[PDB]
């Protein structure tokens, strides 16, 4: 049976194709002890990936070697797929094809080192790459509709038309969920909360997929936040402390919308999705504003389909249906559409085999893969 | 040294500001914007015709879409002016050529209002400049592209005057005199003129006032002075102060910078300060007119961060006479409309009697048919103690 | 004296008739800070004009008020007409003549503007727009040929023959330096190299005007540059980075030749002017190919002569001689040609003056001007 | 005449707005006695602050009302207040408007209190609130730069270009001058001198500011140390005691290029100062790097301009100039600044006026203070 792994900026999924669901779902992360052991005998590894980093960041330094879809540290990136394989899966890599995901518009070398890695670390005996927001139409089962993929690092736009992508209307953005983290850090502070260890953005994180909405109307959303204590909500920390946060559940979100929050000088993620659909040509953009498909788990704030559905509406001609397709389980939808692909029968012959990668070194793989 | 040496600027916040305003984006630079101590009128860009949005002062925060406009020329409105005599009186100028007088209800608008009360029809192409006389009852000025001046009778629907041979090319603005004998205009030859309409001569002139080809404009005193601004050949933005019995040397002539965008000038004669408003510029810069040389004393400026599209001034009777507020700004943004709050900061809370003196009340003074026969009345003067 | 001001997409080339170069040439962009002024007392515009946006483009958002050769910001044309004439040439546009440039195939609304604006913003006494391609055969001195115009918005083919033009044969593209940018700034990111923002544009622009040149034969320059370093260039970027490219060199302007790199349908510059020669009379298409002028800053690239004379050889029958005129000076031939147009004493009855826009309004324009 | 208060962690300054230095520099602190009095009929007041705590401080519990740049102790930051008027500058806070400085990223509480104390307890006329660092840039007369601002409880970086700054590059540590006296306190207790009480640590903070200073290589500093006595310097303690410290001298300044050492996770002045930059754009990277300010007494120590230089030269690039400007009056850069600003002309528009405060409430100071 053959592999998928979705390697996320922040959080790596992996499972076995035909399957629904991925069976290990851990953070992305490598951690290494900041301070010295004084307990002898006692069993201290020089450093804990996945769930082990999360449970003992206390007194670790969490470290992402993967930042905007492109991987900065790749031994760290060897221990994650370790993990992975030998105590997620518990497989052997040699034994099965491997199926990766990667962001477009991606350093070549990125996915010249994936494939290196593959062969001659884990000896997979097939590997390719795919692009996240292809899969994702694999799981709705569509062939046409632009997909807005947005993870923790890369929110990218890819239009497809009657199994056709075109690649001129592709639009990458940098601005994702840990962009909204470091964000709702900084507005966090102005309520006297002060986070800025690793472990402590990862509290943060948690607040924000917990206590996060994007509002239909800002401005209507930020006054009655302002007039009444309705939208006030109560979180507690680890250690006990009780925090309450107000507009900061919609203004973190919003930056999504609003990327001069950040001082960024891109457009929203509504505008993102716009103007490539208005880089495809005329006679498909009428299926492409019925089927736009939201992905990712940046994705899965409440009410972001409709505030989606509104803002392209406003921006798209009057006469055309604006429906926005946000499947309840579109935080897996990468994994999912790359189970579905990976178990096709006309995609045995698109694996890139250990005989092509010896015949033709890590840049094989510009050529058979998209 | 004078108590208006210290004036700043406070915009109010976004709660108090107009929202969700569709500004017409005409070409014609007129200030777009009309304001008076009731209602707040906008000229709105129509998708057909054209219209203007009229609210009331307290309709603050977002305005809705769909909410009534004045909708009843058959092209874009370039001007607004509300009646000084009747707060709930405005007329409209477009370029249907034709001035139309409306009548708002006291609530405002329920539904689209397309019937006027009266329609002037006299000029051949678009009228842009429309002066009510400060005195006379019912008299109305209007002025379009065909250089001819018509003194209109809203009451009675009459053409009292008419005054074509008096500006060979386009004219920029009219402005009434203080008892509404005289008005000075600014025509496209940089000549500055002083008419009487009554008797259908030309007072004054003063060619070549300024040597900029840009659009320049000229306003009365309430001394009788005529205070103009204009450009120099490098664009170099001017102010100009011209005493009408001697016209050959300007009193004044300071330059401001290089930008484009003509200064629209705003001046009350209660405190004797002209505001300059320049179209597309995000600062406004006030100026004291005294008799002491040089005769025009820079004060200080109100800056900001985003270009006006219009400008309205709200007048006296209007203004928070307990808070020292001597002159309110209404800046239109493409979107949105920014009142601003022209202060004198006082120590005392009580009224200041050297800050407020008598303006001139809602009350004519004379009618139509009294004007005409050359009769002439300064404004009735009221109080803003109470 | 006459003024020639030449309004490309992306430079804005103004002086006096008569003289031999433009007197200002300066970018054709309009910047507006995005960040908050937090220091009092000094002298910060609402927005800069030319070179001026261009030396503080690192906190402004630049904006080009012409897209593809139409003028889609009006507002800001008056910024740079009015930074031309008072700041750049320090004359007054009511005392001396403008002859303007526009390219072919133009919305009739684009020129009426224009029209409105010199007589009633800037009261211009004669005013004059012309075609920017048949200028350039003004400045080589040339009666008859086929000038390939290619500036930063708009590629466009006029042939004339005998000093008559032949409309029908007009051949217009939407491709040129500016889309070239934007394939650079595409591509650059294979290298891990990102450039988002409008102000990494100019950059990007600056790295093809010095690095980017034409292959003669680009598959054999394919393979030259993935078998040796050679070709690598490196560029220092303005925080002292420095930035190696390879085959992006030659790939940048082979978009060019081959617009189907950028997703688009239409042939190339070496197509185009073969087509626009062949919709011409067959007595005069042997003059047309002996006389092929080009034009603009896109046709500055080093060899790009060459590829263009090997290419429409290939399409030209084997016995016509194909002479391709690329003068040293060509990125100014609109604009000498202009000079030398403005300066002619049989010109002088073809302005447009004053006293017929007033009796005829904006589309006297359309009657006197080609 | 404007009043300028400068409330720093540890030091109050306050002085007159056009003067070009403060007129009373006292601590910010609050002391009360610990013991029990027995003298009948002598003056001894509840409690006393500035110099009169550090003069009675053997029988005092000093407390800092201000932790980090926070104030939390409103009562106590009254009476200091309270001192600064009537006390020290003698003046009726009634008749002056009062400038007061607040670190960035604060919290929006600690600001809205200093409005509502100002204008209710103290009736001031006028109030403002503006950036330490942005100050320190008026008193250097530049326009451009990135200002690291050091003093007792807070350390922030703040660039800014051509007179607009940059909200999304500003950093801040809690890493400030009280730790690094905290820090002196503990590795003191390995020579054998143990200094607990409030008292004591004033104290310490003195030894800190003679003995200490910042080594150029801080390994080589060591080698140096453990071989000879050279470094070795001697204090007098007020009870006459003679203590002896070797590399302590040293070690205390390093743990703001070396945040490990106190045990925090945080980058070192150095890194933060580069990484701040690094957020700005690429356009405006060259001139921070030759604007460098230093402000704030943590900058005070001897050699710490050296280090700064070569720390920041190893990590920006070799053809960038680094130039750290170091004024020797750059302890007082702050209320130097905020004097030249609160005497400027066109600064007159921005105070917030008792007016605004009746019809807005403390909430004013958020839309009218940066
Ligand atoms: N329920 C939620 N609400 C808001 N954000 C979420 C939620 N679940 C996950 N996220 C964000 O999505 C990011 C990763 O999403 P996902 O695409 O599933 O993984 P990856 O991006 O690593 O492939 C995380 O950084 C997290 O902050
Ligand atoms: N030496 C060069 N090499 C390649 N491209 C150039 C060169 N010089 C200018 N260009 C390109 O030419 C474009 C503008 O050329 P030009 O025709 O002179 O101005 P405009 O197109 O604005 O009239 C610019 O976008 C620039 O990218
Ligand atoms: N000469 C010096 N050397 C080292 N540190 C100093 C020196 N002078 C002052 N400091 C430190 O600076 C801190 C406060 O400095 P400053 O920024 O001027 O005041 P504040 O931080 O209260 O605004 C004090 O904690 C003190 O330890
Ligand atoms: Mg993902
Ligand atoms: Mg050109
Ligand atoms: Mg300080």
């Amino acid at each position: 049976a053959a592999l998928v792994v979705d390697n996320g900026s922040g959080m790596c999924k992996a499972g076995f194709a035909g399957d629904d669901a991925p069976r290990a779902v851990f953070p992305s992360i490598v951690g290494r002890p900041r301070h010295q052991g004084v307990m002898v005998g006692m069993g201290q590894k020089d450093s804990y990936v996945g769930d082990e980093a999360q449970s003992k960041r206390g007194i670790l330094t969490l470290k992402y070697p993967i930042e905007h879809g492109i991987v900065t540290n790749w031994d760290d990136m060897e221990k994650i797929w370790h993990h992975t394989f030998y105590n997620e899966l518990r497989v052997a890599p040699e034994e099965h094809p491997v199926l990766l995901t990667e962001a477009p518009l991606n350093p070549k070398a990125n996915r010249e080192k994936m494939t290196q890695i593959m062969f001659e670390t884990f000896n997979t005996p097939a590997m390719y790459v795919a692009i996240q927001a292809v899969l994702s139409l694999y799981a709705s089962g569509r062939t046409t509709g632009i997909v807005m993929d947005s993870g923790d690092g890369v929110t990218h736009t890819v239009p497809i038309y009657e199994g056709y992508a075109l690649p001129h209307a592709i639009l990458r953005l940098d601005l994702a969920g840990r962009d909204l983290t470091d964000y709702l850090m900084k507005i966090l502070t102005e309520r006297g909360y002060s986070f800025t260890t690793t472990a402590e953005r990862e509290i943060v994180r948690d607040i924000k997929e917990k206590l996060c909405y994007v509002a239909l109307d800002f401005e209507q959303e930020m006054a009655t936040a302002a007039s009444s204590s309705s939208l006030e909500k109560s979180y507690e920390l680890p250690d006990g402390q009780v925090i309450t946060i107000g507009n900061e559940r919609f203004r973190c979100p919003e930056a999504l919308f609003q990327p001069s929050f950040l001082g960024m000088e891109s457009a929203g993620i509504h505008e993102t999705t716009f103007n490539s659909i208005m880089k495809c040509d005329v006679d498909i953009r009428k299926d492409l504003y019925a089927n736009t498909v939201l992905s990712g788990g940046t994705t899965m704030y409440p009410g972001i389909a409709d505030r989606m559905q509104k803002e392209i509406t406003a921006l798209a001609p009057s006469t055309m249906k604006i429906k926005i397709i946000a499947p309840p389980e579109r935080k897996y939808s990468v994994w999912i559409g790359g189970s579905i692909l990976a178990s096709l029968s006309t995609f045995q012959q698109m694996w890139i085999s250990k005989q092509e990668y010896d015949e033709s070194g890590p840049s094989i793989v510009h050529r058979k893969c998209f | 040294q004078s108590k208006f040496r210290h004036v700043f600027g406070q915009p109010v916040k976004n709660d108090q500001c107009y929202e969700d305003i569709r500004v017409s984006r005409v070409t014609w630079d007129s200030t777009f914007c009309a304001v008076n101590p009731k209602f707040l009128a906008v000229i709105v860009e129509a998708s057909g015709g054209g219209a203007f949005l009229v609210l009331p002062l307290s309709k603050t925060g977002r305005i809705d879409k769909a909410y009534p406009t004045v909708c009843g020329h058959t092209g874009p409105v370039l001007d607004i002016d509300w009646c000084p005599h009747n707060d709930e009186v405005i007329a409209s100028g477009s370029e249907d050529c034709t001035v139309m007088v409306w009548q708002i209800p006291e609530n405002g608008l329920t539904s689209p209002l397309t019937e006027p009360v009266v329609v002037l029809e006299g000029h051949t192409k678009r009228v842009g400049i429309i002066a009510w006389h400060p005195t006379a009852r019912n008299v109305l000025l209007s002025a379009g592209c065909d250089n001819v001046v018509l003194i209109w009778n809203v009451g009675t629907a009459e053409e009292l005057y008419r005054l074509d041979s008096l500006h060979p090319d386009l004219i920029y603005n009219v402005s009434w005199n203080h008892n509404g004998s005289l008005f000075c205009s600014a025509c496209k030859d940089k000549s500055v003129r002083i008419i009487d309409p009554r008797r259908g001569t030309l007072v004054a002139e003063r060619e070549k006032a300024h040597e900029g080809a840009r659009p320049m404009r000229a306003i009365f005193l309430a001394d009788g002075k005529v205070f103009t601004t204009g450009f120099s050949r490098m664009s170099e933005r001017q102010l100009a102060l011209w005493d009408p019995e001697n016209l050959e040397e300007p009193m004044a002539l300071q330059e401001l910078d290089s930008s484009n965008g003509a200064l629209l000038p705003f001046y009350d004669p209660d405190t004797s300060v002209v505001y300059v408003c320049g179209k597309g510029d995000s600062s406004i810069r006030y100026f004291e007119i005294t008799e002491e040389p040089p005769y025009i004393h820079f004060l200080n400026t109100f800056t900001s961060k985003e270009p006006q599209r219009g400008m309205g001034s709200m007048p006296k009777r209007g203004l928070e006479v307990s808070k020292c507020e001597i002159a309110r700004f209404y800046k239109l943004h493409e979107r949105k409309c920014e009142p601003i709050v022209m202060t004198v900061p006082r120590k005392s809370d009580l009224f200041q009697d050297d800050l407020y003196p008598d303006t001139a009340g809602p009350e004519a003074a004379l009618e139509a048919e009294e004007w005409v026969s050359g009769r002439d009345a300064d404004p009735i003067l009221i109080s803003l103690r109470e």
